[PDB]
RNA sequence: CCUGGUAUUGCAGUACCUCCAGGU
């Protein structure tokens, strides 16, 4: 069940609860993110929850995409050119995925508008200094794992890793 | 209070602006199923609370058990099944 | 809107939403 143009065209399309245009791509068992061209850059949000995607990569240039819900997939790596295809990405929800090393979260530093980030229920979470590492390497984030990035944490992350 | 499509949350940090609260609520609760809508006001009466509505009932029950006391913006949230059925649910059913 | 501090534990359908001081 390839993510195909035909698949996207019959997919529930609606205005979500936070007033954004969202496309519903839940529970299709998609393994690879591809063929997004067919959405025609018409969505503010794309819901990819409960699928089998391994890597957050493969996006076309999508100027309107601001929210990516990627819950319960198998994300173990993040693509390197994400800001070049998603310039205004502001919210990224990665709860319950497979990111294991702090260094695998490095590609998120290039998403200049990224403000809401959630990486809960990922092995990487239990790594020593996981929170400070994210704060220093992705300073554009204001809310991390539903907790406010505070000044004291920023300073503390400036010492360690300076 | 029987299982319900809508969950009632209280004990929330009322300093978060309304639109940010609703967007984080949506994000957090999307992991269990499609959230149809969220009702949250900052009036004196309703501040620190929110109603989260899900398409599927199993999603509401799972959310309730798994996020009971989850630290959200600094406080442990308290979740419960809503007393009544949500207007949106009643309209979607009949 | 942003810092501090402070009140409120309340079952809803929303112009907006505690108050106090400081910053814009």
């Amino acid at each position: 069940v390839k993510l195909t143009a035909e698949l996207i065209e019959q997919a529930a399309q609606y205005t979500n609860a936070v007033r954004d245009r969202e496309l519903d791509l839940r529970g299709y068992k998609i393994p690879v993110i591809e063929n997004l061209g067919a959405t025609l850059d018409q969505f503010d949000a794309i819901d990819f929850s409960d699928n089998e995607i391994r890597k957050l990569d493969g996006f076309p240039l999508l100027r309107r995409l601001k929210t990516l819900l990627v819950n319960n997939n198998r994300i173990c790596r993040i693509g390197e050119g994400l800001d070049q295809a998603l310039p205004d990405l502001t919210e990224l929800i990665l709860t319950n995925n497979s990111l294991v090393e702090l260094g695998d979260l490095d590609p998120l530093a290039s998403l200049k508008s990224l403000t809401y980030l959630c990486i809960l229920r990922n092995p990487v979470t239990n790594k020593k200094h996981y929170r400070l590492y994210v704060i220093y390497k992705v300073p554009q984030v204001r809310v991390l794992d539903f907790q406010k990035v505070k000044l004291k944490e920023r300073q503390e992350a400036e010492k360690m890793f300076k | 209070i029987r299982p319900n499509h809508t969950i009632y949350i209280n004990n929330m940090n009322d300093k978060i602006k309304k639109e940010e609260l609703k967007r984080s609520l949506y994000a957090l609760f999307s992991q269990f199923g499609h959230v149809v809508d969220i009702v949250a006001l900052k009036t004196m009466k309703m501040r620190g609370q929110a109603f989260v509505i899900f398409k599927e009932l199993g999603s509401s029950t799972n959310a309730l058990r798994q996020l009971q006391g989850f630290p959200f913006y600094g406080k442990p949230m308290r979740i419960q099944y809503a007393k009544t059925d949500s207007d949106i649910i009643s309209k979607m059913r009949g």
